[PDB]
């Protein structure tokens, strides 16, 4: 119920003042979540960099960098992110049913 | 501009095949970050339902009890996984254990000897009775609530051929499996899934036309079927690229390997998702692609900490 | 020890498929490579599971105490 | 003390002029191999290069990758390291005419 | 600004080892002394021997950072097809005159051989490397 306050966590090591550079550290995941949402978080045209790195593989942990330039927000533009992979998704299974039916 | 409706007319599927069982469909104008995600997804994180904790009261067998454990746990069950929740750890024994997150199983065979078959080993089915103990020996327990909810869809193994254990007369397997609820991930018993792979589409570049007995003699260097020739006097065709498994053969031979590129089509993916019966392939596929939207819902909840 | 319940590699169940692989051996007088194409081990990780099984089980259970002999 | 096998092996072949990355990629590598949260940096940021080809499309060597991580080791008070080293490997087996025997580095930079 | 620009006649087109990457040498037709030996990705540029590429050097793209291409704005890339952007490590003198410059491109190399035009292509932190076809 409540917020998460341990999903996700920003770096203060890695984070700017200004705001447009934070590293993000999920817990409890790895490449599958992360290579698709460094994936759409690269179409943002206000993304300078991005990357994920998982620090170890028995860890269970994933960071996720997102630099940008003073046009957008870290936090935004990873929430720009999500919103992608949520919608993206919506696509995938819709036309998954809409085959699934045609046949 | 990349946008997600530029995608959604960009993104394809087509369905080749959908088997109770198998499914094998094609992904197309998509990123492989994406596919591999659904692969990955598919594998380990979507729950299924399997043999948790194997309760013995007596093992006779020359079978040892941790590994029949490990077997039991092994088999497949017939489940739909949304039937039940998933049993947390933070509370007692006493209440990990309900009708809302478990199921049990019982297992109680006593071999015997039979009244004495025709020559000797006529078999072990023959000489003895209950000498082989299969997973269609586990029988369904329920409690209250789950009793009726099953009521249309009692448990059984996904495979009760299944061979568990071989006995002989006077031993005996008593046991209470306690089925959960869990990820493939956490363990591989509980992937619902056999093999869910994605394979990208092979391409067969000709970079220069190829006729008659050569053409046919490059026909025969692969699978049959993916090579057609319709007259040869004018070209060697593809039927179906789809067809072939990249053994690479041609490049044998000089006649071919400086006059065709052997490549793929990154965008198109060839989904085979084979499902261990306990729900369907495409279903599984679904549950999949609806667990990544909740992941990034989950990810849109969460308040950034700090 | 016995037939795997699963291909290590795959994950198909196999265990069901030993009785009948080893039926289709004796009574169908077939070989092994044409039975395991008609049990659908379509894959050498399966194929390999039960064509190299040793059900050496069989010569355990001899050794059973609880009966006399 | 040095990298062994599968890492000698694996930077012959990152460091082939054949071997290209898209933005997505080299920034990818990048974050891989550097965490500016655990103190890989002396700059508490991260800089990239611009890409080898500009044309149809962006792309970076894996000297340009080199180029990166060592822009990103060194301290931003400091010139790029610069060394005429050589290799192992004979210019012959990359062609008649190529020359990749002799490693240059120039203000930091693998040329 | 542009510091050198040329038609040039390609000689050779080697793809030494690589699957996509070739060592092309090529020679000016409007100036005996210059001389080419480039390694290019052929993969995104082919070229073939005895093919007019149009070969030119500048400071800048102009008409601290990179932005991937915006098509609200335009650059001298609008004019070309290739474009490479590199750095000059070495100048050879062949004769009295003849000067060798090299540039590399992330490590795809460049030796343009002259005697005079150097003088506008003097060493620099970067070169931008055109071509048309
Ligand atoms: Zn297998």
């Amino acid at each position: 119920e409540e917020p998460d306050r341990e999903k996700i966590k920003l770096l203060t090591q890695a984070t700017s003042e200004d705001g447009t550079s934070a590293s993000f550290q999920i817990v409890e995941e790895d490449h599958t979540l992360g290579n698709a949402l460094r994936y759409v978080i690269m179409k943002n045209p206000d993304v300078e960099f991005c990357g994920y790195s998982i620090p170890h593989p028995s860890e269970n942990l994933l960071n996720i960098r997102i630099q940008t330039y003073g046009e957008t927000t870290a936090v935004d533009a990873l929430q720009k992110g999500l919103k992608d992979l949520m919608d993206l998704c919506d696509v995938v299974e819709s036309k998954f049913t809409e085959k699934i039916k045609s046949m | 501009e990349w946008n997600v409706e530029k995608f959604k007319k960009d993104f394809e599927v087509n369905i080749s095949s959908l088997d109770a069982r198998e499914a094998n469909f094609d992904l197309i104008n998509i990123d492989t970050s994406i596919a591999n995600a659904f692969r990955r997804i598919m594998i380990s994180e979507v729950p299924s339902v399997a043999a948790e904790y194997v309760y013995f009261f007596n093992n006779t067998s020359v079978i040892q009890d941790e590994v029949l454990a490990h077997r039991i746990g092994l088999v497949p069950l017939k489940v739909d996984p949304d039937m039940l929740t998933w049993v947390d750890s933070n509370l007692p024994d006493d209440e990990k254990f309900t009708d809302e997150n478990t199921i049990v199983l019982s297992l109680n065979v006593k071999c015997t000897r039979n009244p004495d078959a025709p020559k000797g080993s006529t078999d072990p089915k023959e000489l003895y009775n209950n000498a082989h103990v299969y997973a269609r020996d586990l029988k369904f327990e329920p409690q209250g609530r789950q009793s009726t909810t099953f009521a249309d869809c009692p448990v059984v193994p996904a495979d009760p051929d299944i061979l568990l254990a071989k006995l002989r007369p006077g031993q005996e397997i008593s046991l209470k499996a306690h089925c959960i609820l869990g990820i493939g991930g956490d363990h591989a018993k509980f992937s619902p899934v056999s093999t869910a792979s994605y394979r990208l589409l092979p391409q067969i570049n000709i970079l220069q036309p190829i006729k008659g007995e050569s053409a046919r003699r490059f026909q025969k260097c692969f699978p049959p079927g993916v090579i057609g020739i319709d007259e040869g006097s004018d070209e060697a065709y593809v039927k179906d690229a789809r067809k072939d498994t990249v053994s690479r053969e041609v490049l044998r031979y000089e006649e071919f390997a400086d006059k065709v590129k052997l490549g793929r089509v990154r965008n198109h993916f060839i989904f085979n998702v084979e499902s261990a019966g306990a729900m369907t392939p495409e279903e599984i596929f679904f549950k999949s692609v609806r667990i990544l939207k909740n992941k990034a819902e989950y990810l849109k909840n969460c308040p950034i900490t700090q | 020890m016995i037939v795997p319940v699963r291909c290590f590699s795959c994950g198909k169940v196999v265990g069901d498929k030993w009785e009948s692989y080893l039926n289709l051996l004796q009574e169908d007088e077939l070989d092994e490579g044409t039975a395991l194409s008609r049990l659908g081990l379509k894959r050498y990780c399966c194929r390999r599971m039960i064509l190299t099984h040793v059900d050496l089980i069989e010569k355990f259970l001899r050794y059973n105490p609880l009966e006399k002999r | 003390r040095g990298l062994i096998q599968d890492h000698i092996s694996a930077g012959v072949w990152l460091t082939s002029k054949d071997s290209f990355f898209t933005r997505e990629q080299y920034q990818q590598y990048i974050y891989g191999c550097i965490r500016p949260e655990d103190g890989h940096t002396t700059r508490s940021k991260i800089v990239t290069l611009p890409p080898t080809i500009f044309k149809p499309y962006p792309l970076w060597t894996g000297k340009q990758i080199i180029t990166t991580v060592l822009l990103n080791v060194t301290p931003p008070d400091m010139p790029g390291i610069n060394l005429i080293s050589k290799n192992k490997i004979k210019n012959e087996y990359w062609g008649k005419g190529s020359l990749e025997n002799e490693v240059l580095f120039k203000d930091g930079a693998l040329l | 600004n542009t510091l050198f620009d040329d038609i040039f006649q390609v000689s050779e087109v080697d793809p030494g080892r690589y699957n996509k990457v070739c060592r092309i040498e090529a020679a000016s037709t409007t100036q005996d002394q210059c001389k080419l030996t480039l390694d290019i990705n052929v993969e995104l540029f082919p070229v073939a021997a005895q093919d007019s590429l149009t070969v030119t050097i500048a400071s800048s793209l102009n008409l601290r950072s990179w932005r991937p291409p915006q098509a609200g704005d335009r650059s001298l890339a609008d004019d070309y097809d290739y474009v490479m952007y590199g750095t000059a490590y070495k100048f050879e003198e062949v004769s009295k005159d003849l000067i060798a410059v090299y540039y590399s491109f992330g490590g795809l190399l460049m030796r343009l051989e002259g005697n005079y035009r150097n003088l506008n292509n003097l060493k620099q932190e970067n070169a931008y490397l055109l071509i048309r076809r």
